């Protein structure tokens, strides 16, 4: 719970910060809004190698924008 | 069973955010929510007996 | 249902929610 306590302290400088956080979470969903999804890069998706070229296919075909990536290395 | 998109009728608190959530067509009874004791509707004791896809 | 239902809940004020 203490990890997102920082959210409220950041909200002083940034008024938007609370509203934009809840739109990502999918609580305060307005009509023109988005949501977080998870596209797993399988053996078929290795066709694309870089994150820059992944940005092309997602943006051009289905109008999606990526925030980041979640890796699972063997170690 | 089919699903219908709609805002959930009973919000447990006042200042709550309404959203479309794939609601059930029929409003289910309180007995069918429980797994442990299979009531006169779908007598299943454990969760594996339901046969959950995904 | 889709178009009319979404915009109605967004513009809905606090007094309209409580009613």
């Amino acid at each position: 719970i203490s990890m997102l306590d920082t959210l409220l302290y950041q909200s002083f400088v940034k008024d938007y910060m609370i509203t934009i956080t809840r739109l990502l979470l999918g609580l305060d969903t307005t009509p023109g809004s988005g949501y977080l999804c998870a596209m797993k890069i399988t053996e078929d998706d290795l066709w694309i190698r870089t994150y820059g070229r992944l940005f092309q296919k997602l943006c051009s075909s289905s109008a999606e924008i990526p925030i980041g990536i979640y890796r699972t290395e063997s170690h | 069973v089919e699903y219908v998109k709609g805002y959930p009728p009973n919000s447990p608190y006042i200042g709550s955010s309404p959203t479309l959530c794939h609601l059930l067509p029929e409003k289910a009874p309180f007995c069918c929510l429980r797994l442990d004791k299979g009531c006169k509707h779908n007598s299943f004791e454990d969760a594996k007996a339901y046969g959950f896809k995904n | 249902w889709i178009s009319q239902q979404r915009l109605s809940l967004y513009r809905r004020s606090e007094r309209q929610e409580l009613s």
